[PDB]
């Protein structure tokens, strides 16, 4: 089973592994994100609903009144996407929000409802996304790039000892929210904890704990443990826990029950601990010196004296032991610690901590945050409260909360969006545990720690940013008392929100003009991931490790397609099957393996979940029922791959192209190319220029149709039917009855885009690929776009190429091209340029666009019409007038000479001066389109009226096409009713249809039916009249222009560029070159039959680059062309259909257990002949990226076409006729023309315009500037010793103002001598240094 | 508006070895080259500039050149002499 | 704030949150006067465009488009038009040049007859980045460059652009001719070796024409000289590789400086005798009686320069380039998939290595050894297997069997195209051929550790997904390192120039 579009030309596939999952829609990431932003959410988690619920209600300080949000709604756009692109406006929708203002009385329970008032208010415009994932901003299509940033939550890290020369690590933890202030904890080389807020001055970690209303005893209880020493009247007999003695040595005699378990000088080992546990040794006698270094936990007070024996967190001595013994304190609390684990970090930080209270800590925090101002208790308290514990200044979003909880091994996924004491305590404990030697630090480049943020989130954030400013203004303007008459509309001004939205959508760093070289460029641009932007990284501070390929990229980020240069590793491409979680993390699909049986169940796993399983490769053999053929399979387990048993496998890959991106999946024989050359080829494939005619690759991968269809450059049938009308500019489909809606004319109309300028000044043009009266189905392709051939992507041309040296003309990546390639216009491109003329209003009077310019000859006005604008189809060159305009020159005093001039030569000459629009020098082309924009209230000229009439004609045509069908149906009904009762037979159809209305019948239901039908006819006519009137009103509307602007006129010029030496060509495998020579046809090498080659490529460029894909592609292209030649020869000498279908079946059956199956027995003879006609220039072939064809299959296909197996033939020299001494590889390659044209490169200057300040030549070809002679060139001239060349370069060529003139005069006089002076820039420097108050002067 | 600025600024004192030690990329290339290897106007030519350019390339004498300079100075933008030869 | 904005405390910004530039900003920085306008500047009489190759040019010539040359040499053309009565005023000459009449082209061809131009390619790392050439007016828009100077410019013809400057005064023109001409800059200022040495196609052609074959057409005949050898080859009566005897006359420099000639019969080939006709008098015949690679050609040029001088060396280099291109084209040397012949012992070696790895894994599972020792032993086993495979592939590649004159079988050096390209030195090395036809080998993780399981496949047979993903780590690491290191090599060279700027003999 094949569709109509595919059945016209079937591509032979060499893939062998069945596909269990279709390639998804390639633009889902944009569409889903904007849908989430714009949809209606019953809860308040996504979109505009979440942003509204995050600010409202807005309550005043008094609390007597507040504003409440009810709901929102989006109105329909005024214009369409095409209309917006033509008019140069923004495609958007108006936002309507229901607000409710409520007033509360005073001295009454709760809030008494004094009065309510509900109003729907206007918030502004919101740009809408098109069907292809773009935005039309000021008439131009734009793309917003997704961002890869760091997930919110807490992350633990440690510099690898490089900061300190001792090689000691410094652990740290960082808490980062979605919106708020960062919180950092860190260690020191002295094992002291410290806290930083917003990357500010370092503070002790005890400050925060004391700010949370905690005491020293509570801190010690939370962090350290407790040990109780008991007074038993004899040397402080102790209840000893054996576990405390691990990794320690006894400093005394340990004894119990008369048995000495541990002796002095003997360390406690595992056996000693086991014996103590078994004997349950508790009572242990210890000497006084054993308590010499212990640290007390809490405070003890002597009851008799009433004073304090000791303070918390303090050491003990023998005198203190004596004092506590006589104080009647039988219990002493100490902190159980050691050196290996349980290290003392909190105690030392407490000691270094200056404060010992709660109120002073807040003062110190205020001084840290806001120094240089007197402190206040209330100010510090409010600052600390709003820093982390306020839901208005600090949000830890749902993903942030989930990551925070998962990092600490909680049980709950959801929680509050603000921090608490427990969170901070847990973070401190986890960091201390990491320091003690248990636990691991986080990997920040792991894709489970990085998140994807798309356009919906960014739009929501900017909308909330505007909304908070609106809320602040409302709260400022609500404290006043005017509640009796105030309305919600008056209270809000919709300017800040609209300004913020426009700024984000037009001038953000991630909002860019869409790359529009070809469909692949747009697909690649819309699937781009960036680590840069607001909240990301910078290419100077990025680092080196973030730019590397990570094991978690597998299936999510393409490891190949990345820019080379400063941004390498920072811009990435999504893989083919990659998705995002609900939290924004990338996931990939896998098949599930159950008891050694590979199933068809698909599970999407993220990077965190992936590492727990054992996942098999897709290069794994399977049986008919789904069993692994072997017993040991290669699998990835925890970031590494190895062999595993058959029953130890959990998941399997779904495809062999799961790891590459869309651009990399279009390179055939990619597995034989080196990775660097593959990167270069993927980069160069998306800057090819469309040519006059499209040509399918003839060696592909099977991804061309998906790219062609999903990009939106083609016309795709919305419903099935029959082609009712076809033309070079429009298609009309007569819809099938079962796909039609009740009460409608079932026709679809497609207006094609013809010769339209793109963002890169190239041509966009659609051509039909259907015939009159043929059936179509939903999803079929009706018209090809640029670089598309019958619904397949076609970026270049098929060229006959030989690999050999040719007299030095392909030296060092040069390309030799035949003249037949030029004569056939195979690489000719169309380029379209726009020019604008603006007529403004001045104080002396308005500028006029007129054809009557007083100071030009009649010849220069021959190309202008009666409105002063050039004709359509005129051939213009540099200096010609496009739009004629004049400007008032003021009110000159009427001197006698001026009066004489006015009398003799007329008054128009003396009143205006010419300011026309002219073609720039060096520009030529044909005028193909003129557009006029007029402000409201200004009179329209003839040309604008003509354009509006042309616009109205098409709308009238479409409406008439629908109305004809509807009225024909109605009149058929009328005739059918008239048949039953008084049928006139021939007398009925002799008259026209409208004469059937003026008839009368019997008093039965026939008259009622006739009246009903006449009423329906009149209603239909009235409805279509209303439609036409609305269309005319929309067409003839005025244009909104900039202030002081009267009219704008835009002219479009089209030119054709042919191939020439200096142009850049490329293949798909990273082989790029520049054309060096165009060779006449009889100088090219040729074979036994006299057929020459098109291109000659150097074989020396293959071996060092290790891109072997091009040689295999050449061999397979030769085989495909041979099959096509067989078919063409069979067609030329008319043969039976049976022979053709037999040979084509033989061609399609070739291979080694390929998955594709084509049966021509189900094809009719007409379909067979059409397919054969489409195959007569070569049979197209598909080879997937890692499931392609082998050499044996290529040799078999060569044998089928009666071609040499080695792929090499004998060639003869064109110039001499002598045979080359060795066989040469000759075949077909797919070549591309890149957008680096030598027309846009060549530039020269002799003299010109200079800068005003520096008096030096300008820069750039557009300014006719000069070339820069930098410091390194000066060094080269110094090394040569050429003093006069350097001096002349420095003075008389750049900024010696008198020297320039003298040198020019002397050169014209034939005297090659200069008189150098002082450069002007040195004088500028002297003046600038003097302006600083420093006296610098030239001496003597 | 005024905002705080406290970021460190790189200078020449950073030794050559330290430049290669750092993993990061420099903010501005020390080498006088771009990443691939304030606005002021421009001078415009008026009628008098064109006339003086033609005077410079004409075989005059010093006295004749001074006379021509005075004459061109005495020419308005409509192309007429605004003073008598006296 | 006026004197120095941002130095003290806060910085006053504009509407778009951009700090305002003060006088100090105008003076200092990379955008200040010193770096931007005083140590370097933009100049008149300059142009730029894309460069292609001209194989017909001489070493001192360049190919300049005439549409560029018309703009570059405009005042010279004005003076020349006024000098011969074609234009009576400056405006007449201006209008004639604007209309592009047929006589202005003759004038332009007259004014550039002996007038050097300077070609420059960025970045200029040493002084050979700017050189002087005599222009030849061509049709088109690209600049044609001599193939022998590209190495000095580090240029290739895949999109590079060059800038052209015109010297104005007599002193500048004489400096361009006497100091910066390409025919004076033959030796390298860094080490003294020649820098106009041939490469690639020239090397391949000269290597191909100077090889010998065991049983070639017209073998064993006696020739009267090189001209008879050329006649035989061009008539199809003898092979370029046939081993013959030729009468050769060679000159040697005397003690007093004269050249003394001696004549003798030499055992050589047809191609060597043909090549002997472009060698200048004064050099021995032993310099061509071998298969010539890159090193041999460099030695030949150096010998010619040391013995004879400068001008003979320039003529010799031009002749060498022409002959190399001609015979490289005549050879028909190509590349095919069957040239990457894979040894038959590869699978046996891989199986043996896998068996050793399996047995050591079993030994580790028995607990006899630790983990690090097992890792090291596995690495050693795989390295030995890779060396065995490389040796087998190279031994199979470099020889072939030919039928002797009497009907025997002999071994000779292979005429395989890839082997010929690598052996001569035209392109490629041993490691790249090993990757093409042996195995990729052991790879490394981004941290630097070696992955235990190597890539046992080569590029002819193709990799799978896992192996390609593994190779991407090293590919990207190398690319990023290359993109980074240039910015600090620039630091190094700037500091070196700054410390030794003023030292003069
Ligand atoms: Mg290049």
């Amino acid at each position: 089973v094949y569709s109509y579009t595919e059945k016209k030309r079937i591509r032979k596939d060499f893939g062998k592994r069945p596909q269990v999952l279709d390639v998804p829609y390639l633009l889902s990431i944009q569409l889903d994100s904007f849908q989430k932003f714009i949809e209606q959410d019953p809860e308040g988690q996504y979109g505009l609903e979440a942003a509204f619920r995050s600010v409202f209600p807005i309550q005043s300080y008094s609390g007597n009144s507040e504003l409440q949000y009810v709901s929102y709604r989006l109105g329909e756009p005024v214009f369409d996407v095409q209309e917006c692109q033509i008019r140069g406006v923004t495609y958007s929708a108006p936002l309507r929000v229901k607000l409710r203002l409520v007033i509360y009385e005073r001295e009454a329970p709760e809030g008494t409802v004094k009065d309510i008032k509900e109003q729907e208010v206007y918030m502004g415009e919101i740009p809408l996304m098109t069907d292809n994932g773009t935005f039309v901003i000021n008439g131009t299509e734009r793309v917003i790039v997704s961002q890869l940033h760091r997930s919110p939550g807490v992350f633990f890290d440690s510099d690898k000892g490089k900061t300190h020369s001792s090689g000691k690590v410094l652990y740290n933890a960082r808490i980062i929210p979605y919106r708020g202030s960062w919180l950092d904890f860190e260690f020191d080389p002295k094992d002291n904890l410290f806290v930083r807020i917003d990357r500010r001055r370092k503070l002790p970690a005890t400050i925060i704990l004391r700010a949370l209303n905690y005491t020293t005893e509570q801190i010690l209880d939370l962090f350290f443990e407790k040990v109780i020493f008991e007074i038993r009247d004899n040397k402080l007999q102790m209840e000893l826990v054996p576990e405390r003695l691990r990794g320690e040595t006894a400093s005394f005699d340990i004894e119990a029950n008369g048995k000495v378990y541990v002796e002095k000088g003997r360390r406690i080992t595992a056996r000693h601990i086991r014996q103590l546990e078994k004997d349950d040794v508790k009572l242990i006698e210890v000497p006084v010196e054993y308590i010499a270094g212990k640290v007390v936990a809490k405070d003890y007070i002597d009851e008799s004296t009433g004073e304090l024996i000791c303070a918390a967190n303090m050491e003990l001595s023998l005198d203190l032991l004596a004092k506590l013994s006589q104080s009647g304190h039988k219990r002493i609390e100490t902190l159980f610690t050691n050196d290996l684990d349980h290290g003392p970090y909190i105690s030392e930080t407490l000691r270094v901590d200056p404060t010992n209270d709660r109120l002073s800590a807040l003062v110190e925090i205020y001084r840290m945050m806001r120094p240089g101002e007197p402190p206040t208790r209330e100010a510090a308290e409010s600052l600390f409260e709003n820093l982390f514990f306020s839901e208005d200044r600090y949000d830890l979003s749902a993903v942030g909360r989930m990551k925070f909880n998962r990092s600490l091994l909680r049980e709950e996924i959801e929680g509050s969006g603000i921090l608490s004491k427990d969170d901070i305590i847990d973070v401190m404990k986890k960091l201390i545990d990491i320091r003690n030697g248990k636990g691991e630090v986080d990997d920040i480049d792991h894709l489970g720690n990085r998140r994807i943020r798309s356009v919906g989130e960014m739009a929501e954030n900017q909308f909330r940013v505007g909304l908070v400013r609106v809320e602040r203004a409302v709260k400022e303007r609500l404290s006043l008392g005017d509640l009796d008459t105030l309305m919600p509309q008056d209270m809000i001004n919709a300017k800040p929100i609209s300004a913020a939205v426009k700024e984000f959508f037009g001038s953000s760093q991630l909002s860019q003009f869409m790359d529009q070289n070809n469909p692949l460029s747009e697909i690649t641009h819309k699937r781009r991931i960036s680590a840069l932007g607001p909240g990301g990284l910078t290419r100077e501070r990025a680092g080196f490790e973030v730019r590397d390929v990570h094991p978690t990229h597998y299936g999510r980020v393409c490891p190949i397609e990345t820019p080379e240069g400063p941004n390498i590793g920072l811009i990435n491409s999504l893989s083919v099957y990659a998705q995002t979680n609900e939290y924004g993390f990338l996931e990939t699909p896998y098949r599930k393996v159950t008891d050694g049986v590979v199933t068809d169940e698909i599970h999407y796993l993220s990077a965190i979940e992936e590492g727990n399983y054992v996942i098999a490769q897709a290069n794994s053999n399977l049986d008919e029922e789904g069993h692994f053929v072997e017993d040991l399979v290669t699998c990835r387990s925890k970031g590494e791959s190895s062999l595993f048993s058959r029953d130890q496998v959990d998941y399997m890959d779904v495809s062999t192209q799961q790891v590459v991106s869309v651009g990399a999946s279009l390179i055939p024989f990619l597995e034989h190319d080196d990775a660097n050359r593959a990167l270069m080829g993927a980069n160069m494939q998306r800057q090819a220029v469309p040519t006059l005619r499209a040509d399918k690759p003839l060696v592909g991968t099977g991804m061309e149709r998906a790219v062609a269809v999903d990009s939106g450059v083609t016309a795709v049938a919305k419903r099935g039917g029959v082609v009712q009308y076809v033309d070079a500019s429009r298609i009309v489909i007569k819809v099938n009855e079962d796909e039609m809606y009740p009460g409608e004319a079932g026709i679809d109309i497609y207006n094609l885009t013809k010769y339209t300028r793109s963002n890169q000044n190239t041509c966009i043009n659609q051509m039909p690929c259907v015939s009159l009266g043929e059936p179509v189905e939903r999803g079929d392709v009706l018209a090809d776009g640029p670089s598309t051939d019958l619904g397949e992507l076609a970026l270049g041309q098929n060229m006959r190429v030989a690999f050999m040296p040719w007299n030095g003309y392909n030296f060092e990546d040069s390309i030799l091209v035949s003249e037949r390639v030029v004569q056939e216009d195979r690489f000719t491109t169309i380029h379209i340029q726009e020019l604008a003329c603006v007529s403004r209003d001045t104080k002396l009077g308005p500028e006029e666009i007129t054809a009557d310019i007083p100071n030009v000859g009649e010849a220069a006005l021959s190309k202008l019409d009666e409105s002063g604008i050039v004709y359509i189809g005129a051939e213009v060159t540099g200096g010609d007038i496009l739009v004629g305009k004049v400007t008032p020159k003021g009110e000159t005093q009427l001197t006698p000479e001026e009066k004489l001039l006015r009398a003799i030569f007329g008054e128009k000459a003396s009143d205006v001066k010419d300011s026309s629009l002219r073609v720039p020098n060096g520009v030529s082309g044909t005028v193909i389109d003129v557009q006029v924009f007029t402000r409201d209230g200004v009179e329209k000229d003839k040309r604008a009226l003509e354009i509006e009439e042309m616009q109205l004609k098409q709308a009238k045509k479409d409406l008439s096409e629908e109305l004809q069908i509807l009225e024909a149906g109605l009149f058929s009904r009328i005739r059918a009713v008239l048949v039953a009762g008084g049928v006139e037979a021939e007398k009925l159809d002799k008259l026209p249809r409208d004469r059937w209305l003026e008839l009368g019948l019997t008093d039965e239901e026939k008259q009622n039916q006739l009246e009903q039908l006449a009423e329906q006819y009149d209603e239909l006519k009235h409805e279509f009249e209303k439609k036409l009137e609305a269309k005319r009103r929309k067409i003839t509307q005025g244009d909104d222009l900039a202030p002081g602007v009267l009219k704008i006129v835009k002219v479009y010029l089209a030119v054709k560029r042919r191939i020439q030496p200096g142009d850049k060509m490329a293949g798909r495998h990273g082989n790029k070159g520049v054309i060096s020579k165009i060779n006449p046809i009889e100088d090219m090498p040729y074979d036994e039959n006299g057929t020459p080659v098109d291109i000659v490529l150097n074989p020396l460029g293959v071996p060092s680059r290790m891109n072997i894909g091009q040689i295999l592609e050449t061999h397979l292209g030769m085989a495909a062309k041979g099959i096509g030649d067989k078919i063409n020869a069979m067609l030329k000498q008319q043969q039976e259909v049976a022979k053709l279908r037999e040979f084509i079946q033989r061609a399609y059956d070739l291979g080694a257990d390929v998955r594709q199956k084509v049966d021509l027995s189900t094809f009719s003879d007409e379909e067979v002949m059409r397919l054969a006609e489409n195959l007569r220039k070569g049979m197209p072939i598909a080879t997937p990226v890692f499931d392609g064809a082998k050499e044996a299959e290529i040799k078999e296909l060569l044998k089928l076409g009666d071609l040499p197996t080695s792929g090499q033939i004998r060639l003869y020299d064109g110039r001499t006729g002598e045979q080359f001494e060795r066989p040469v590889t000759v075949g077909y390659m797919y070549m591309l023309k890149l957008n680096h044209l030598v027309d846009d490169k060549m530039h020269a200057r002799s003299t010109g315009s200079y800068s005003l300040v520096t008096q030096q030549p300008l820069g750039g070809k557009a300014q006719f500037g000069g070339q820069r002679f930098g410091e390194m060139e000066v060094w080269a001239l110094e090394a040569y010793g050429a003093a006069y060349t350097l001096q002349e370069m420095l003075t008389v060529k750049s900024d010696d103002v008198n020297g320039r003139t003298k040198m020019y005069k002397n050169i014209v006089d034939g005297n090659h001598q200069m008189e150098p002076g002082m450069p002007e820039s040195f004088n500028v420097l002297l003046k600038e240094i003097r302006s600083l108050g420093i006296n610098i002067e030239l001496e003597d | 508006e005024e905002i705080d600025t406290r970021e460190t600024q790189d200078s020449e004192t950073l030794d050559t070895a330290d430049a290669l030690e750092q993993k990061e990329m420099p903010e501005e290339l020390p080498l006088d080259a771009s990443w691939d290897t304030v606005y002021q106007g421009e001078t415009t030519q008026t009628l008098q500039d064109y006339l003086m350019w033609q005077v410079e390339l004409t075989p005059f004498s010093d006295t004749d050149r001074a006379i021509a300079t005075s004459i061109v100075d005495a020419v308005d933008e409509t192309g007429y002499l605004t003073v008598p030869l006296e | 704030a006026l004197l120095d904005n941002g130095r003290r405390g806060r910085a006053i910004t504009g509407s778009n949150k951009r700090p305002l530039k003060s006088l100090a900003d105008m003076i200092k920085g990379k955008q200040g006067r010193f770096r931007q306008n005083l140590l370097g500047k933009r100049v008149d009489y300059s142009g730029r465009s894309v460069i292609t190759v001209g194989p017909y040019l001489r070493l001192h010539q360049c190919g300049l488009p005439k549409k560029m040359a018309l703009e570059l040499f405009k005042p010279f053309i004005y003076g020349k038009l006024e000098l011969r009565g074609l234009a009576t005023t400056i405006k007449a000459a201006k209008k004639m040049v604007e209309r592009e009449e047929a006589v202005v082209w003759d004038i332009l061809d007259e004014v550039i007859r002996e007038h050097p131009v300077l070609l420059n390619r960025a970045p200029t790392l040493h002084r050979l980045g700017i050189q002087a050439f005599e222009p030849v007016l061509i049709e088109g828009k690209a600049i044609q460059l001599h193939p022998l100077v590209c190495a000095a410019y580090n240029a290739d013809f895949d999109g590079d652009q060059m800038a052209v400057h015109v010297p104005l005064t007599l002193e500048a023109q004489l400096e361009a001719r006497a100091l910066m001409m390409s025919t004076n800059n033959i030796l390298s200022p860094a080490n003294g070796e020649p820098i106009i040495v041939p490469s690639q196609d020239v090397v391949l052609g000269l290597y191909y024409m100077t090889r010998d074959c065991v049983n070639a057409k017209g073998e064993g005949m006696v020739l009267t000289g090189p001209k008879e050898a050329e006649r035989l080859y061009r008539s199809g009566l003898a092979s370029l590789h046939a081993r013959v005897k030729v009468r050769i006359t060679e000159y040697e420099k005397d003690a007093n400086g004269e050249l003394v000639a001696k004549t003798s019969l030499k055992d050589t080939t047809v191609g060597r005798a043909i090549l002997w006709m472009i060698v200048p008098k004064g050099l021995p015949y032993s310099i061509v009686n071998q298969a010539l690679g890159k090193k041999a050609i460099s030695k030949m040029l150096n010998t010619c320069y040391r013995i004879l001088g400068l001008k003979p060396t320039v003529i010799f280099a031009d002749q060498i380039m022409y002959t190399g291109f001609a015979y490289a084209a005549r050879s028909g040397a190509s590349v095919g998939i069957d040239d990457m012949v894979i040894p038959e012992k590869k699978h046996e070696i891989i199986s043996e290595a896998e068996a050793e790895v399996a047995e050591i894994q079993e030994q580790f599972q028995s607990g006899l050894v630790t983990a690090g020792e097992r890792y090291n032993k596995v690495i050693d086993i795989w390295a030995a297997a890779n060396d065995r495979v490389s040796k087998a592939m190279m031994d199979n590649l470099q020889t072939e069997t030919v039928i002797n004159r009497d009907g025997q079988e002999e071994k000779q050096v292979s005429f395989n195209s890839i082997y010929m390209m690598a052996d001569s030195g035209a392109r490629g090395s041993a490691a790249q051929i090993r990757q093409l036809a042996g195995m990729r080998g052991l790879m490394a993780k981004p941290d630097g550790s070696i992955i235990e399981t190597p890539i046992t496949a080569n590029f002819r047979e193709g990799l799978n997904v896992l192996q390609y993903f593994i190779s991407t780590h090293g590919a990207r690491k190398g690319l990023a390192d290359t993109a980074l290191k240039t910015a600090n090599s620039g630091y190094l060279t700037r500091r070196l120039v700054d410390v030794a700027q003023d030292l003069v003999v």
